[PDB]
RNA sequence: UGGGAGAGGGUGGUGGAAUUCCCGGAGUAGCGGUGAAAUGCGCAGAUACCGGGAGGAACGCCGAUGGCGAAGGCAGCCACCUGGUCCACCCGUGACGCUGAGGCGCGAAAGCGUGGGGAGCAAACCGGAUUAGAUACCCGGGUAGUCCACGCCCUAAACGAUGCGCGCUAGGUCUCUGGGUCUCCUGGGGGCCGAAGCUAACGCGUUAAGCGCGCCGCCUGGGGAGUACGGCCGCAAGGC
């Protein structure tokens, strides 16, 4: 089930596409690790830079209660 | 006296307590392991949290409590043994949710902790 | 022991009912291996049991045997600095040795003189819910009960 | 109580006495030391103070071997006190977990 | 000349999580803490719950056997200033190189001066336990300090216990970052396993502890002792 196969083409560096990126976090807000989201280093850690911006910007959550 | 509501779960390594407040968030009642009638370790324990649970269930019916929502905070031995306790008590558990805080790397904590 | 559970020994039937349970319940009566004595006394309180209230000896023995089976007792476990008194349910086994010593040791706490007497008397009681054989099973479920909190710390 | 063998040797009320005044050392731990034993005896190279104790967490067995007397039944009590402070706080070595 | 990666450094901003305290609300008999407890806190209303506020500190997930730096070390996010370094092109200079006694700079923590700041933590200190005792370990408190600016100190298991540069001597697998004709090849890093060889052994092995040249530093039995004396440095502690 990795994450970067159910997209298409996307930009790790775009901050504003909340409705991709939502998809990285876990259901807890989390980061998502490696081995969930199927990226590379390289590109992981531009999505981790992109990803804390957006939460900046108020359209990331930076934690979730999780429910059962 | 309301109908639906919240149910807290305080479950740390010594204790459980649960308070059981209105939707707006304020207390109707509470109880915990020393409320039922342990002191010292016991109170830390699984058994304490079924009781404390029931105790703080039962009390809240009598003012007409019927559905509530669960909130759990804690990684206590009481935890999951509070839960099951509130289902069985004869309310409606509408959700079971988990706020336990955690910081983002904040304070330092004690040294029992590092 | 450490290799392999050991096997309950099967009892001979006794001779008056052939039910293994008499057979048990004389044998701790018994002292020295003087077995005879014990069959004696025994069968002299089953006597009684019929004499002073008119039923089965069997059926009412069968009874005080039921009612001092304790079912929960404790069993010591030292976890970290503490010795807790943990809650375990008895084994059938067991329940049977636990309710015949007992019953036997308060039959032999009893003020009747005589040793036929106060079997007779203690299993009467105890058919009844009364007496210390009864009293030793409850004292052990209380005790169980209240370490209700202890359970989960169980082998 | 306390009971002394000297063994293939003769030794005074005085000696018997200072060997109970060193033992004493063990009255410290505040533990019950019952019947203990202590014996003295003479091999080729010094003396030996054997001792055998127990105490309500176990037994106390200890030898001690000098040119000197009084010096083995030094030695020994050192043993003896090492042994006797083992059982007495060995039990709490494991209170967490 | 064109490109790259990165917690490399400095300045300024700035976000949310948590803790603490204050305010409001609601609520009652305990909370807390340990192996178990006690001190402590709580009917003068604590704990737990909701909303508001104040403040300092550290930046969870990403996060790694990861990366960057000469080392110490460096981690939320943003911009500015700035270093190192690698790749590709094979364009320029024409041995302009290596090391380096002295010197100069940087140098974790603790410590120190002046002034800020102080939520959490916490030497000293108070008290509770544990214990034969317990100037400890564990529990409740707690001041320096931890944080900022500027100036000092100059130590360390400052470690890879491995000085720097160059050349030469099988490969296997994992990884980070470039460039390719992108199966695969070629650089530069970080790990493992290993040819030859080394080594007292343990182990090292293209990140050599192998085979060699250059330069530097250092060792010469254990203690006494990193002490004494002297000298130089330091506000002191103390350092060499
Ligand atoms: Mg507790
Ligand atoms: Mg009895
Ligand atoms: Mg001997
Ligand atoms: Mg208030
Ligand atoms: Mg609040
Ligand atoms: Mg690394
Ligand atoms: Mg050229
Ligand atoms: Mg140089
Ligand atoms: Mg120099
Ligand atoms: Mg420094
Ligand atoms: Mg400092
Ligand atoms: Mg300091
Ligand atoms: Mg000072
Ligand atoms: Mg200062
Ligand atoms: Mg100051
Ligand atoms: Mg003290
Ligand atoms: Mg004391
Ligand atoms: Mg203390
Ligand atoms: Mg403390
Ligand atoms: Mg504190
Ligand atoms: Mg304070
Ligand atoms: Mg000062
Ligand atoms: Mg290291
Ligand atoms: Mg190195
Ligand atoms: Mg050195
Ligand atoms: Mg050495
Ligand atoms: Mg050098
Ligand atoms: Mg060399
Ligand atoms: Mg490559
Ligand atoms: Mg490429
Ligand atoms: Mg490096
Ligand atoms: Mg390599
Ligand atoms: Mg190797
Ligand atoms: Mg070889
Ligand atoms: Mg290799
Ligand atoms: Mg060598
Ligand atoms: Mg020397
Ligand atoms: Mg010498
Ligand atoms: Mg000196
Ligand atoms: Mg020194
Ligand atoms: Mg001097
Ligand atoms: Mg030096």
């Amino acid at each position: 089930a990795k994450v970067k196969a159910t997209l298409g083409e996307f930009d790790l560096r775009d901050y504003r596409n909340v409705e991709v990126l939502k998809r990285f976090l876990s259901e807890t807000g989390k980061i998502l690790p490696r081995r969930r989201t199927g990226l590379s280093a390289k590109e992981q850690r531009i999505l981790a830079k992109t990803i804390k911006r957006a939460r900046i910007l108020g359209l990331l959550p930076f934690t979730e209660k999780l429910v059962r | 006296q309301v109908a639906s509501g919240r149910a807290y779960i305080h479950a740390s390594y010594n204790n459980t307590i649960v308070t059981i407040t209105d939707p707006d968030g304020n207390p109707i009642t509470w109880s915990s392991g020393g409320v039922i009638g342990y002191k010292g370790s016991r109170k830390g324990t699984p058994y304490a949290a079924q009781l404390a649970a029931l105790d703080a269930a039962k009390k809240a019916m009598a003012y007409g409590m019927q559905s509530v929502d669960v909130i759990v905070r804690g990684t206590g031995a009481g935890r999951e043994q509070a839960i099951r306790a509130l289902q069985a008590s004869g309310l409606q558990v509408k959700s079971i949710v988990d706020d336990t805080p955690v910081p983002h790397n904040g304070c330092r904590p004690k040294k029992k902790f590092r | 022991a450490r290799r392999r559970r050991a096997e309950v020994r099967q009892l001979q039937p006794d001779l008056v009912y052939g039910d293994v349970l008499v057979t048990a319940f004389i044998n701790k009566i018994m002292r020295d291996g003087k077995k005879n004595l014990a069959a004696r006394i025994f069968y002299d309180a089953c006597k009684i049991i019929q004499e002073k209230t008119g039923q089965e000896p069997l059926k009412v023995f069968k009874q005080a045997v039921e009612n001092v089976k304790p079912r929960m007792e404790v069993r010591s476990r030292r976890v970290g600095g503490a010795n807790y008194q943990v809650p375990m349910e008895v084994s059938p086994r067991r329940q049977q040795s636990l309710a015949l010593r007992w019953l036997v040791q308060a039959a032999n706490q009893r003020p009747e003189r005589r040793a036929a007497v106060r079997i007779a008397h203690e299993l009467m009681d105890a058919a009844e819910g009364k007496g210390g054989a009864v009293k030793k099973k409850e004292d052990v479920e209380r005790m169980a009960e209240a370490n209700r909190a202890y359970a989960h710390y169980r082998w | 109580t306390m009971n002394i063998t000297s063994k293939q040797m003769e030794i005074t009320p005085a000696i018997r006495q200072h060997v109970a005044d060193r033992l004493a050392k063990l009255e410290k731990w505040q533990t019950h030391l019952i019947n203990p034993h202590i014996i003295l005896s003479k091999e080729p190279q010094g003396f030996v103070a054997d001792a055998t104790i127990n105490t309500p967490n176990g037994v106390l067995v200890a030898s001690g071997k000098h040119e000197d007397m009084y010096t083995a039944i030094n030695e020994l009590i050192n043993k003896l006190e090492r042994q006797l402070n083992k059982l007495q706080h060995k039990g709490e070595a494991r209170r967490a977990a």
